[PDB]
């Protein structure tokens, strides 16, 4: 049956647009500057850095760094509120659902970060920013390769041109998963996965007949998925070396547990 | 172990 699948496939709609405040959508309609309905302060340099905040409400590494880990804590908050919305998240092991989370986070986080994203900047501060890329490159030593590689991956995301209703299923796959070390009861998450993907699979046919092996492509992409988290988890700890003046959020140290 | 924060964010 196809049409439960549709079921499922627009309740995860509702669930991401009432989870997720800045939709893909909002963010598109932003970024496409031809809808300069309400443009953004460009942050390109660290001189207009500092004009960000007086206009767009908020060492400048540091500081950049402080602000992308306020907004991690508020993403995993709407992460988790949406995490217990995708049916028989609730009911299952609280122990794995906390694995769930804390493997799954900053994956959903990246793919989400790709709709705020272009060739040259980041949306940032509810979209009423926009951080450049090459600003971010020119930091300093550590940090001038924090966020390039989410800005190459989400280069060759978002040309799958998957959007909003695409994207919610595709959330609720990546957070159910077996490969999570440390899960307990790894039957009852693989049962609903297979849900979601048959739920997704369909889904992408019916919003994208005109790219077949589609399905496809975007499997592929959620293993380059782990390979940001890691690197990132892996750089985030040399810093943490050299970076005593750093105090890392406890949600966030709490999820950072690398390997 | 066992994170405190997240379970917090589940039960509410």
């Amino acid at each position: 049956e196809s049409a439960d699948l549709r079921a499922l496939a627009k309740h995860l709609y509702d669930s991401y647009i009432k989870s997720f405040p800045l939709t893909k959508a909002k963010a598109r309609a932003i970024l496409t500057g031809k809808t300069t309905d309400k443009s953004p302060f460009v942050i390109y340099d660290m001189n207009s850095l500092m004009m960000g905040e007086d206009k767009i409400k908020f060492e400048v590494a540091i500081r950049i760094f402080q602000g992308c880990q306020f907004r991690s804590v508020e993403a995993v908050q709407e992460i988790t509120e949406y995490a217990k919305s995708i049916p028989g998240f609730v009911n299952l092991d609280l122990n794995d659902q906390v694995t769930l989370l804390k493997y799954g986070v900053h994956e959903i986080i990246y793919t989400m970060l790709a709709s705020l994203m272009n060739k040259d900047g980041v949306l940032i501060s509810e979209g009423q920013g926009f951080m450049t890329r090459e600003f971010l490159k020119s930091l300093r030593k550590p940090f001038g390769d924090f966020m390039e590689p989410k800005f190459e991956f989400a280069v060759k995301f978002n040309a799958l041109e998957l959007d909003d209703s695409d994207l919610a299923i595709f959330i609720a796959v990546i957070i159910l998963s077996g490969d999570r070390p440390g899960l307990l009861n790894v039957k009852p998450i693989e049962d609903i996965q297979d849900n979601l993907l048959q739920a997704l699979e369909l889904q992408l046919k019916l919003n994208h007949p005109e790219s077949s092996q589609l399905f496809a492509k975007l499997l592929q992409k959620m293993t380059d998925l782990r390979q940001i988290v890691t690197e990132h988890v892996q750089l985030l700890q040399v810093i943490k070396k050299t970076e005593t003046d750093m105090s890392l959020h406890p949600l966030l140290q709490e999820i950072y547990k690398d390997l | 172990k066992n994170h405190p924060m997240l379970m917090n964010l589940l039960k509410d």
